[PDB]
RNA sequence: GAUGUCGGCUCAUCACAUCCUGGGGCUGAAGUAGGUCCCAAGGGUAUGGCUGUUCGCCAUUUAAAGUGGUACGCGAGCUGGGUUUAGAACGUCGUGAGACAGUUCGGUCCCUAUCUGCCGUGGGCGCUGGAGAACUGAGGGGGGCUGCUCCUAGUACGAGAGGACCGGAGUGGACGCAUCACUGGUGUUCGGGUUGUCAUGCCAAUGGCACUGCCCGGUAGCUAAAUGCGGAAGAGAUAAGUGCUGAAAGCAUCUAAGCACGAAACUUGCCCCGAGAUGAGUUCUCCCUGACCCUUUAAGGGUCCUGAAGGAACGUUGAAGACGACGACGUUGAUAGGCCGGGUGUGUAAGCGCAGCGAUGCGUUGAGCUAACCGGUACUAAUGAACCGUGAGGCUUAACCUU
RNA sequence: AAUUCCUUGUCGGGUAAGUUCCGACCUGCACGAAUGGCGUAAUGAUGGCCAGGCUGUCUCCACCCGAGACUCAGUGAAAUU
RNA sequence: CACAGGUGGUCAGGUAGAGAAUACCAAGGCGCUUGAGAGAACUCGGGUGAAGGAACUAGGCAAAAUGGUGCCGUAACUUC
RNA sequence: AGGACCGAACCGACUAAUGUUGAAAAAUUAGCGGAUGACUUGUGGCUGGGGGUGAAAGGCCAAUCAAACCGGGAGAUAGCU
């Protein structure tokens, strides 16, 4: 697998911050309207994170005009511009799918004060 | 199918099969050498060699982990105190099949796994 | 993924809170609509004085799934329920004012442009 | 055994 | 028009900058080295025999070293045939690389499946399964009815039963070739092609068009 | 379910064709103790290549 | 001295009097869309409500929801709702026992496959010296569906409304094949949380049992809902049909002589099996170059010597597998296990200290543990051999090489 | 209607669509008053119908844990013919 | 039949529990008289499941689900 | 107080699957009903075949019931196979 590996590490993003399940995360994803290109942010916590190298993602979970929405991004994709931590939260579990039946002060995460 | 899987079912449910191969385990450790059924000897090395590797360091830790695994104060004792000084060296391999013919009652395939330091 | 018989919420204000899907058009034996494909829908519960009463039929375009939506790069979205806007039966356009709740981008089509200039997210 | 009226 | 033969590396992801992400099958293709042409004046037809890899010298055969050692070529996993069509030629000896596809857009990727061993109608032919409920009695996924009666009296040639499945032969007809990799014998295409990792593939321009 | 006709002698014997038993090709020597063996198994005196694997 | 019945389920196969798609002739065929007839069976040819129902009506789809044969196909394949055992009741008939193609509620569906058949997979022998490979392709099978949008073009046509043929492009439904890179499922062989109880002397820490005790996550593998690909172009000969030239019959005439076009049908093209194709084929390599003896003196038997190429067996084993088989490897070795490193998964181990009366928190610490995975490593097990298989390979004729 | 042949009677309710169900009509083939008529709270492993929850019942099956099936050793049947 | 059946009395420990239910144990008694491998279809007994949630079917058959204590609160119809 | 309520023992047998040459000539597994009463159970006793008993199914009367079992009339008769 040494031809599989040096493939996938040609093209691995260098510049991928560190985040932690639980953390509020921000992602720059680009958006083609037309011919012009733009960039939308997806605010939310990160709820699971898969690390596979190339193939690694993160599901980011945000509750939008009252609707729940989950993101998948893959990690290294050209789509997504860049990776901003903007609250560290402090969890015990690596996957946070228990959230997906909370809202509002249930779903309240405690900040890692490190 | 069965691709690319590893443990041997030996016609028991996963409580007894953990369960007889921590006894044979500790059968091993405590007399260097017994007699079981091929296949048996082969799984039993896939538990009772990493016990020995456990043991090559001696702490605490490593003590109550190796007893967690053998639930037998004897056997952890031999292993920290013999076995793992012993085999200080050898970078696995620890152990030793030979095949000595078949089961008079039911014509079982047999075979001796021992020790591989078993001289004397 | 949505069948027969599946109940979705509304995502615009014609005045009915959830429909049941009763035919997925658009070929034979075809038993899935995703986001952006029409589903013929009854309708199950609305609110008193609204431009749809319940037992109607029409026809819907889901914009919503939990499924998901399946991106170039492999990404997805999910939401954390199913939602449709309800379309004229002959002229199949929009009968809601307003479009609640955010919208798939998959819905960037002539045929539906109306839907997101009123979405109030994409 | 089946029957036949 | 000739092919060649390598090894599935296994499978491997490819991003774009527009944002596409290409799943692709690493196809590893080492020099393919000609060991005999067939003649239509000595063999009736025209073709090229080529061997691809190495096998220890230990478990080849003396009948197989001679027929390596006739065209003053290693010894190789093992023997393959191409048919030539009307301007292709080639010479014993002459070593093929990974660089012939590189003007092709579309290949054609053969090989032996995974082996599922004996397999139910369900699995093997997508037999629709009985009721688990309702007394169904032992039926669950049996085939079912397999004849008409008297008339026939007898069960048809290809009914489709319970048997092997996989294992076998398989081509896969129009994949893209995204990148060919000269300096490291290394063939991409996109999608899934048959076989597990390691197996023996082999590689042709496709001949749908 | 069950047979219509009883089947022959010749039947029975064709079927059992396959059911024959194939005796061991050859025994190992020990290159000590010089006892016949099975290939890979250790001869009655617990000796095994040359060297007395088993006390007994 | 027994051929179980309707309907449903599963699985089908054939016919063509063709429902859709394909090719045509007329049309009271302008176009779009139809009517009718001819050729065409390759593929395709709805989900639901009610009812035991087939059927039928209704709702909503589809290019279409074809008609029939096959014991009104299919219960040693399933079901048992309906009829049609014994119970009970209603209406009705009979004085009554009872009775009703009248209706109601309830009501045991057995069989381990010998043969034929079929789906898979082996052994034996043959193919005329033996052996290891790669092939030719006689034959056989699989596949063959189709919508919508755009362009041509708002052009031809038409007063308008409306709206193309013929040719291109894109994207779908259903179906089929392959595979796990992605998104997911599973993951009782990996971590963690937690209830009751028992035990390891006790604290601490662990283990057993309670559906894996109950749960939360999860590696590999398998897998679909996941993502790749496929149906075709092209060619040959044609059906209905349209023709060219052209007599019999000074004309006419697609036909009698002679030519041309013509469909998802047919033969090919594409995929798979395939020389038991006994008609047992072809090509390339590899191996064997001794003595004698007997008479029933011939494709004869036997002894001694010899044992090749190769195979098998045994062993370690596989993303190969019911068992056989098939693939890899056996020390001149990475086949399996273990081991080392890494990656994953879980989520801050134990011990110790610091805060708190305490539960507990914090530091050491993203710690500890970590299956099948990745890259390595002879530490253990894959033995020196034995076994099978031989010793130049019939006759006749012909053509060459010759004496 | 446990009774209605015609019959899926007609009308209304429920459903996108209801031969069943509920309400009503009366043209009761062939209800009817102790072989009782019509009501009836509670009760029913009773018959029919609808809704919420719930789900592999199903669209459409996938994986996994066990006992057989399969292989080896020992013992060793049966219907039928 | 050394048969998953049937068979009346008496004794009644510990922890949790309302309990002779249930779970884990004590005293005590047992592992049920063929085993060993493999880890195919299919059958049987179970576990989990993406999206949908009765579209299944004669029929929600079977499964899933509800499940304990106190406290708040509880309609029509009632023979109260 | 209760032919009261929930629920073990105990007595029943509504549903499903398995089993159907079964472990078993009626059972097993998961649910289910009654469970202070018209309850259940031990021991002994009584009712005998055109008779008994029957909260009534032609049910039951020793795995046999629209007339038990055993022996006898008896080699009933059989225009039938
Ligand atoms: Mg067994
Ligand atoms: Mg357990
Ligand atoms: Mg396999
Ligand atoms: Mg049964
Ligand atoms: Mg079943
Ligand atoms: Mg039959
Ligand atoms: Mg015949
Ligand atoms: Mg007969
Ligand atoms: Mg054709
Ligand atoms: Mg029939
Ligand atoms: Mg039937
Ligand atoms: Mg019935
Ligand atoms: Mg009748
Ligand atoms: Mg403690
Ligand atoms: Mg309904
Ligand atoms: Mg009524
Ligand atoms: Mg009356
Ligand atoms: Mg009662
Ligand atoms: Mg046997
Ligand atoms: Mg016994
Ligand atoms: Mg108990
Ligand atoms: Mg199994
Ligand atoms: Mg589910
Ligand atoms: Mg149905
Ligand atoms: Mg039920
Ligand atoms: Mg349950
Ligand atoms: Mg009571
Ligand atoms: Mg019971
Ligand atoms: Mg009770
Ligand atoms: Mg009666
Ligand atoms: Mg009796
Ligand atoms: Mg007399
Ligand atoms: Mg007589």
């Amino acid at each position: 697998s040494n031809i599989i590996k040096q493939l996938e590490q040609e093209q691995m993003k260098q510049d991928v911050p560190s985040f932690r399940p639980g953390d509020t995360v921000e992602v720059k994803v680009w958006v083609v309207e037309g011919s012009k290109k733009r960039l939308q942010a997806f605010e939310g916590v990160v709820i699971a994170i898969r690390n596979r190298g190339l193939h690694s993602a993160f599901t980011v979970r945000k509750i939008s005009n009252g609707e729940g929405v989950e993101r998948v991004f893959q990690t290294h994709s050209p789509v997504v511009d860049s990776i901003s931590v903007k609250r560290r939260g402090a969890v015990r579990k690596a996957k946070l799918y228990y959230l997906r039946e909370r809202t509002g002060k249930a779903a309240r995460i405690k900040e890692r004060l490190n | 199918m069965r691709h690319r899987k590893s443990g041997r079912q030996l016609n028991r449910n996963s409580s007894h099969r953990q369960a007889m191969f921590r006894n044979m385990a500790g059968s091993l450790v405590r007399h260097e050498i017994i007699k079981t059924t091929l296949p048996k000897a082969k799984e039993l090395r896939r538990v009772v060699e990493p016990l020995i590797t456990l043991a090559k360091t001696d702490s605490v830790a490593n003590r109550r982990l190796a007893f967690a695994r053998t639930r037998d104060n004897e056997i952890v004792a031999k292993l920290f105190n013999e076995l793992g000084p012993r085999f200080a060296s050898r970078a696995g391999g620890y152990t030793r099949i030979l095949k000595c013919g078949f089961r008079a009652g039911d014509n079982a395939p047999m075979a001796y796994i021992e020790l591989v330091d078993r001289s004397e | 993924m949505i069948q027969e018989q599946t109940m979705l919420n509304v995502a615009d204000n014609s005045g009915a809170r959830r429909v049941m899907c009763i035919k997925v058009l658009g070929g034979s034996h075809r038993r899935y609509a995703g986001v952006g494909d029409i589903i013929k829908i009854t309708i199950k519960e609305a609110i008193p004085r609204g431009k749809v009463k319940k037992g109607d039929v029409l026809k819907a375009v889901v914009v919503r799934t939990k499924k998901g939506v399946r991106r170039p790069d492999g990404s997805v979205i999910r939401f954390d329920g199913n939602a449709c806007v309800l379309l004229n039966n002959n002229s199949e356009q929009p009968i809601g004012t307003r479009i609640f709740g955010p919208v798939t981008r998959e819905l960037r089509s002539e045929k539906f442009m109306k839907i997101i200039s009123l979405a109030p997210e994409v | 055994m089946f029957k036949a009226f | 028009m000739i092919g060649l033969v390598g090894k599935k590396v296994g499978m491997t992801r490819i991003f774009t900058e527009d944002g596409v992400s290409i799943p692709v099958t690493v196809i590893e293709v080492e020099a393919n080295r000609v060991t005999q042409v067939k003649d239509l004046a000595n063999d009736g037809y025209r073709a090229i025999q080529v061997t691809t890899g190495a096998k220890k010298a230990n478990r080849v055969t003396k009948p197989e070293a001679g027929h390596f050692a006739k065209a003053g070529v290693e010894a190789g996993r093992g023997l393959w045939e191409f048919r030539l069509a009307e301007g292709e030629e080639f010479t014993v000896g002459q070593s093929i690389s990974v660089e012939l596809f590189a003007d092709v857009k579309k290949v054609d990727v053969t090989g032996t499946s995974k082996g599922k061993g004996f397999a139910g109608t369900v699995k093997r032919w997508n037999f629709r399964t009985q009721d688990a409920t309702h007394g169904n009695s032992l039926s669950h996924r049996v085939p079912g009815s397999i004849g008409q009666n008297q008339t026939p009296g007898k069960v048809f040639k290809g009914k489709k039963m319970a048997g092997q499945m996989g294992n076998e032969r398989v081509t896969v007809q129009s994949l893209d070739v995204v990148r060919v990799d000269a300096e490291r014998n290394l063939l991409l295409v996109k999608g899934a092609v048959p076989g597990a990792t390691g197996s023996d593939l082999i590689v042709k321009p496709a001949v749908k068009a | 379910a069950v047979q219509q006709n009883k089947p022959t002698r010749s039947k029975r014997g064709m079927r059992r064709s396959h059911d024959a038993l194939t005796a061991v090709t050859s025994l190992s020597v020990d290159k000590t103790s010089g006892e016949k063996h099975l290939r890979h198994h250790i001869t009655a005196d617990g000796y095994y290549r040359g060297r007395k694997v088993i006390a007994k």
